[PDB]
């Protein structure tokens, strides 16, 4: 999540992609309610 | 000296938490607490994790 | 009636008003030609008739 804010969210991001619990990503997206689609889960 | 990190946000009396913090000292404890005082503004999860 | 999500995490408590709508669009989304072929979603928006 740290790199999600600093690296990711700071970029004004519409969506993200994930693979591999990866769940923390969704925790972040959710506090931001931002749809995100990964692959492998 | 078991650590405990107390955290508050917004308008609150810190010296009161200090008051009751020192007020309770009991040999009933088999270990001494290590009291810590912390405060923060923002609710952003990331920075919360950071501190 | 479109906006943009926040840049910095710090100090921003407001969710982006349109996010759910964007989601629903993702729900209604039907791609006829993919690399893997057609793609579908369920009530939870999950690949169906795969
Ligand atoms: C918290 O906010 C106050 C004013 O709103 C500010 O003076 C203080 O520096 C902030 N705390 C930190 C750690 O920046
Ligand atoms: C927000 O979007 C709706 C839907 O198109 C539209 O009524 C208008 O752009 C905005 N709402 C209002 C009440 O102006």
């Amino acid at each position: 999540a740290l790199s999600v804010c600093e690296d990711l969210i700071s970029s004004q991001v519409y969506a993200i992609l994930v693979s591999h619990t990866p769940t923390p990503v969704s925790y972040t997206a959710g506090f931001y309610r931002i749809p995100v689609l990964g692959l492998t889960t | 000296s078991i650590g405990i990190a107390v955290i508050l946000v917004g308008t609150s009396d810190e010296v009161a938490i200090k008051d009751a913090h020192e007020k309770d000292d009991f040999h009933h404890l088999s270990v001494v607490p290590r009291v810590e005082l912390v405060a923060m503004n923002e609710t952003d999860p990331k920075s919360i994790i950071t501190r | 009636n479109i906006t943009d999500p926040p840049r910095g995490c710090v100090g921003n408590t407001n969710i982006w008003k349109t996010g759910p709508l964007f989601k629903r669009v993702l729900m209604s989304s039907k791609y006829a030609d993919g690399v893997t072929g057609r793609v579908e979603f369920n009530e939870d928006g999950d690949r169906k008739f795969a």
